[PDB]
């Protein structure tokens, strides 16, 4: 690599990010906050994604 | 997954995709369930020289 | 053209401008094989189904 | 037979009412130590 | 010929197979009707949606093959059920019944 | 003659067992108007002479 | 027959069972013979290049289409390939191929 | 087989043989025993 | 081994009921079988293919249990006409019909 180089002769970093979903519990997760829970009631739930 | 790699060389991460990189440094899976994050690092890793 | 199948001489003559023969258009069941020109033609890896 | 081979099952000259359909006018049925008989 | 009748039977069931082979002549909208050139020119990850159709396109086919099945089947046995009646009704004893 | 046979049974074999099933129930249909028609008494009787 | 019928139980009859008994082990290829380089130096690094309202056909035939060769010296910017895969290309042949 | 994709004919359990058999036993029982043929002897 | 018919209906039934649910269970080409993994980790715009997929997979399973369902129906309905004419004739009357 040089400074002087063209566009695609410049560095790039790449990070890839490999995840299996919704087989196994989970040790991360999102921005989302997390409520009360409700029992024996139509409503719409998000439980660990 | 971290690594360094060129500009031309960014669409060769892509899943089936074939390069240089794809078939001798590295080769995400055909059913990658994953992102993939690549940046411009001119000012930090190229130098002069 | 790759696949899994039963290989077995052909008695099917080819014209020099066509390569495969399909008996039915969904499934190849000739082929001219590459190295040696005789006809190759392509029976099912399985038999009728027991 | 006519239907085609079989094999794992004994070929008796008696005839007995069908119980499984082979086919191609042969039955088979479970008979005796006990076995499948065609 | 009279017994034409029956022919037209046999010939309802070899056109019925050739109009199934003619659906399996279709490639169903994808980019070739053989599996195997599927399976040869592209990658998996484009495949699975290309062999879902054309097989789909295919299971389609045999689906419809066994509804004109059914249908024929069920004029069969009307036939044979009523064929069965002129057995235990006429050949077996004597039938007061009119035509 | 497929390369990935087996995955392809496992995707949808069942569906089409399920048709073989009504075909196969279709013929045993046909053997049992056979068997109703000119089968109705089981008694052999020689030719007379 | 338990797998065609997914189930344990299997009751008296005859059944018909899909194939799961041969799995094949080996694999065979056969291509033509040819040997020789595909003149890609003619076509890549060719000093002048006609311009796109002239664009330059060019016939290949009769050789190997090897295109590691070209990792070393060029790096290309855009490779996308419509009806083909990039993967499956050195495994596959192609009839006639214009550059 | 092949040619059909996997369509086969299956033959019937009655061959002809044997429905000529019975047809054969119907006519011979119509003529020599009247309707006494199905019940019992 | 007596009773093998009524039998034979209710393993029918329980056998057609069983490869519903083995149907049903396939991802029918879909990223996953379960429809709420599709739609949680799934945008919409490109999610609805999968959508859709899964559920005319599932409906035409449905459908095929249904004409499998009319052919054990109509094989139910002739041996129920069979049993209402003996009803009519061989209790509430005497029948000269041999056999
Ligand atoms: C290819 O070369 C091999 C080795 O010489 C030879 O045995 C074979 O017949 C050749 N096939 C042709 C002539 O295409
Ligand atoms: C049955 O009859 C055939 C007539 O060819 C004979 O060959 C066979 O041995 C007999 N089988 C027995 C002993 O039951
Ligand atoms: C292209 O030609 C130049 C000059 O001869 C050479 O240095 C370079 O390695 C060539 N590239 C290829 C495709 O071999």
């Amino acid at each position: 690599f040089q400074p002087t180089n063209g566009v695609g002769y410049q560095p790039y970093r790449v990070v890839v990010l490999s995840f299996e979903l919704l087989h196994a519990p989970a040790t991360v997760c999102g921005p989302k906050k997390s409520t009360n829970l409700v029992k024996n009631k139509c409503v719409n739930f998000n439980f660990n994604g | 997954d971290s690594f360094v790699i060129r500009g031309d060389e960014v669409r060769q991460i892509a899943p089936g995709q074939t390069g240089k990189i794809a078939d001798y440094n590295y080769k995400l899976p055909d059913d990658f369930t994953g992102c993939v994050i690549a940046w411009n690092s001119n000012n930090l890793d190229s130098k002069v020289g | 053209l790759t696949g899994t199948g039963v290989l077995t001489e052909s008695n099917k003559k080819f014209l020099p401008f066509q390569q495969f023969g399909r008996d039915i258009a969904d499934t190849t069941d000739a082929v001219r094989d590459p190295q040696t020109l005789e006809i190759l033609d392509i029976t099912p890896c399985s038999f009728g189904g027991v | 037979t006519r239907a085609g081979c079989l094999i794992g099952a004994e070929h008796v000259n008696n005839s007995y009412e069908c119980d499984i359909p082979i086919g191609a006018g042969i039955c088979a049925s479970y008979q005796t130590s006990q076995s499948i008989i065609a | 010929s009279a017994l034409g009748k029956l022919q037209d039977v046999v010939n309802q069931n070899a056109q019925a197979l050739n109009t199934l082979v003619k659906q399996l002549s279709s490639n169903f909208g994808a980019i070739s009707s053989v599996l195997n050139d599927i399976l040869s020119r592209l990658d998996p990850p484009e495949a699975e949606v290309q062999i879902d159709r054309l097989i789909t396109g295919r299971l389609q086919s045999l689906q419809t093959y066994v509804t004109q099945q059914l249908i024929r089947a069920a004029e069969i046995r009307a036939s044979a059920n009523l064929a069965a009646t002129k057995m235990s009704e006429c050949v077996l004893g004597q039938s007061k019944r009119v035509d | 003659d497929s390369t990935e046979c087996s995955n392809l049974l496992l995707q949808y074999g069942s569906f089409c067992t399920q048709l073989n099933r009504a075909l196969t129930g279709i013929a045993v249909e046909q053997d049992k108007n056979t068997q109703e028609v000119f089968a109705q008494v089981k008694q052999i009787y020689k030719t007379p002479p | 027959t338990k797998c065609t019928l997914k189930s344990f139980t299997v009751e008296k009859g005859i059944y018909q069972t899909s194939n799961f008994r041969v799995q094949p082990t080996e694999s065979i290829v056969r291509f033509p013979n040819i040997t020789n380089l595909c003149p890609f130096g003619e076509v890549f690094n060719a000093t002048r290049f006609a311009s796109v309202y002239a664009w330059n056909r060019k016939r290949i035939s009769n050789c190997v289409a090897d295109y590691s060769v070209l990792y070393n010296s060029a790096s290309f910017s855009t490779f996308k390939c419509y009806g083909v895969s990039p993967t499956k290309l050195n495994d596959l042949c192609f009839t006639n191929v214009y550059a | 087989a092949q040619k059909f994709n996997g369509l086969t004919v299956l033959p019937p359990l009655l061959t002809d043989e044997m429905i000529a058999q019975y047809t054969s036993a119907l006519l011979a029982g119509t003529i020599t025993s009247g309707w006494t043929f199905g019940a019992g002897a």
